[PDB]
Order: C-alpha cells, then sequence, then structure tokens
C-alpha cells in the first residue's frame, strides 16, 4: 500500500466527498499516510464560498515579518510581529515590486531562487489569523466543523485551543515560509487554499520522521539542548538539497488554489507561498492518532504551547489499555504504515 | 491539562 511513501492526489466525487472522516480513512486504505502529506482536489460542484471580493476590510491583527539568518540550506526563522493592517493593505504590498513573485518558467525555478534569496527582502505572512471564509452553510469539508474524534476535546472540556480545533487563516505573499514541524499533539491537518497562488509543500514520511529529527538536532545542537522538541518552535528551515545530502526521504507537492492538503500523525512539512494567497488551515484526529497523542514529544521551555489531555481519548477508545497507560506502562510501538481502524470498510 | 495556542510566539 504505497510501498514509495509518495504524496498521492484524490479526485472525490460528491457523493465521496459528503462524509470527512470516512473519506480520510479511505486514502488511508489506499496508503495516503505514508507519505505524510496527501492532495485532495474537491467536486468541481464544490465551493465553500460565492465570492471572495467582500474581505479586504478583513484585520489581520499580528502580521509576522519573517526574518531569516542562516547559510548552506540551514536556517532560522524569526517572526517579528507587526502592526495590524487588513487584506486590502497586505495585498498591496504582496503585490508591490518590492514584494511580488520574481518572473519564472517552471517551477523548479521558483524553488531555487526561494532557497537563494530567503535571507533577503524579508515578507510578512498574515499567519494565524482567527477565521473561517466558509459560508455558514457549507456542510461537505467545512474546516469549522469537520466532525471527527478531535471534537471531544471541547464536548467534554469546554477548552478551544484556538488553530487547532479552531479555524486559522494565511495570507501569503512570495517567500513567505512555514519551518519544518508536525502538528501539534502529532495530529492530522487540513489545509484549503481558497485564492491565489501557489503554496508548495515538502513532506517526510512518518516512518524516517525520527531521522529528519536526528539531523536537524547535529545541524542544531544548542536548540537540541534547551528543548528536546524545539522543531516545534516552528522556526528552523531545511532545504531539500540538505534532506537529499543527509539522505532524508521527503517529497515535494504545489497546491493550487482550491486545493486541499492533508497532513497525517507525525508526518513533517515545510513550504513557501509563491504570491498573495490564502489559506485556512485546522487539526483534526482519527482513532489511529490516539497513539500518536499519547506519544507526542512535547515542547518543554515555552508557555502557550499546545498540550491536550489524553485521557478522554484512552478512556473512551482504550478502556482495556487506560489503567496501564495511566501506571505508565503502555508500551505500544507505533507502525507507520498502518491505516487507521475505520478504513477496516474499504480493506 | 489540556490548552495552549497553536500561533507560535512572534518577536
Ligand atoms: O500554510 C502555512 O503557513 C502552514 N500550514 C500548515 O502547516 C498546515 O496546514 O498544516
Ligand atoms: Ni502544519
Ligand atoms: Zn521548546
Amino acid at each position: 500500500l504505497n510501498p514509495s511513501a509518495r504524496i498521492m492526489t484524490f479526485y472525490p466525487t460528491m457523493e465521496e466527498f459528503r462524509n470527512f472522516s470516512r473519506y480520510i480513512a479511505y486514502i488511508e486504505s489506499q496508503g495516503a499516510h505514508r507519505a505524510g502529506l496527501a492532495k485532495v482536489v474537491p467536486p468541481k460542484e464544490w465551493k465553500p464560498r460565492a465570492s471572495y471580493d467582500d474581505i479586504d476590510d478583513l484585520v489581520i491583527p499580528a502580521p509576522i515579518q519573517q526574518l531569516v539568518t542562516g547559510q548552506s540550506g540551514l536556517f532560522t526563522q524569526y517572526n517579528i510581529q507587526k502592526k495590524a493592517m487588513t487584506v486590502r493593505e497586505f495585498r498591496k504590498i504582496a503585490n508591490s515590486d518590492k514584494y511580488c513573485t520574481p518572473r519564472y518558467s517552471e517551477f523548479e525555478e521558483l524553488e531555487r531562487k526561494y532557497w537563494k534569496n530567503l535571507t533577503f527582502n524579508p515578507p510578512i505572512y498574515g499567519a494565524d489569523v482567527n477565521g473561517t471564509l466558509y459560508e455558514k452553510h457549507v456542510d461537505e469539508w467545512n474546516i469549522g466543523r469537520l466532525r471527527t474524534i478531535l471534537d471531544l476535546v471541547e464536548k467534554e472540556s469546554g477548552i478551544t485551543i484556538e488553530g487547532v480545533n479552531t479555524p486559522y487563516l494565511y495570507f501569503g505573499m512570495w517567500k513567505t515560509s512555514f519551518a519544518w514541524h508536525t502538528e501539534d499533539m502529532d495530529l492530522y491537518s487540513i489545509n484549503y487554499l481558497h485564492f491565489g497562488e501557489p503554496k508548495s509543500w515538502y513532506s517526510v514520511p512518518p516512518e524516517h520522521g525520527k531521522r529528519l529529527e536526528r539531523l536537524a538536532k547535529g545541524f542544531f545542537p544548542g536548540s537540541a539542548q534547551s528543548c528536546e522538541a524545539f522543531l516545534r518552535h516552528k522556526m528552523t528551515l531545511i532545504s531539500p538539497l540538505m534532506l537529499k545530502k543527509y539522505g532524508i526521504p521527503f517529497d515535494k507537492v504545489t497546491q493550487e488554489a482550491g486545493e486541499f492538503m492533508i497532513t497525517f500523525p507525525y508526518g513533517y512539512h515545510a513550504g513557501f507561498n509563491h504570491g498573495f494567497n490564502c489559506a485556512e488551515s485546522t487539526n483534526f484526529a482519527t482513532r489511529r492518532w490516539i497513539e500518536y497523542g499519547k506519544q507526542a514529544v512535547l515542547c518543554s521551555c515555552r508557555k502557550d504551547m499546545v498540550k491536550i489531555s489524553m485521557d478522554v481519548f484512552v478512556r473512551k477508545f482504550q478502556p482495556e489499555r487506560y489503567k496501564l497507560w495511566k501506571a505508565g506502562k503502555d508500551n505500544t510501538v507505533i507502525d507507520h504504515t498502518l491505516p487507521t481502524p475505520e478504513a477496516a470498510e474499504f480493506l | 491539562s489540556t490548552g495552549g495556542v497553536k500561533k507560535p510566539h512572534r518577536y
């Protein structure tokens, strides 16, 4: 089942598209999860919003200027918070001569310019904005209400974790980046590109994720000594030439407007935006995730870092392992190749 | 435990 662990793309019909969780179980039955990242092209009939002509006055309250320091394919990104600005104000800066996408032929050419110019002319990313651009009545793949077992957190506790069980928007310009990371608590993510220029992605198969972490620790041994989970700080940029040079398997994919990407538990990903765009994202879970959450290596050294109590999940879905887990004796090893139990339907 | 925010600390 996807033995190459390559990024797969799916084209669901509207009947297949309707049940979100059941379609994630399906793509896993096809091996999609082995790559760490999958693309889903929604049916042509489906639109999450009638038009995006009305969002220019939307406030980006904490835009980030992205200062990148480094060389030889290894970089640290320092996110400087700027004053609030509207989407109109942001698009003007994005599309300006100073910040707009360079001219280019093939994607590989734009990819080279990004890795060459990453540390110059720091861009502004309208990142981590609370909100959704879904119209209230869109019932299929609505990032505001996906209906997965991750809803157990708020249902049980009342706790909302912004961007994790609530939606975030990302207004990009050229050369804006997301550093190497897995999701908080090693969850899944969903990412829909509402409009604009593409978003390109790098992915490491979950089954080789530990190899990426070992490599990253050797390259940033200071950071590793102060925090086991330093990649969770979302500051570490590593080029695909460095991954290739140190034998880390990875794939790349470019997401276009109107496409979803799905990241899988313990799937390391990074990337960049090609130009002015807008993506929406949130996290979600399947039953397969519960073990990932139990075993997630968490960031020690920072306040406001995302932690989820696994108790409720182990009680409900692994009641036989509860007392053993609670006693610290649960030695389950994760097999990254296995699809979620909900996939049994298709297998 | 539960809590936090996904938005990483800005500088
Ligand atoms: O779009 C970005 O900047 C980063 N997005 C993600 O990491 C995601 O959707 O999982
Ligand atoms: Ni992510
Ligand atoms: Zn840390």
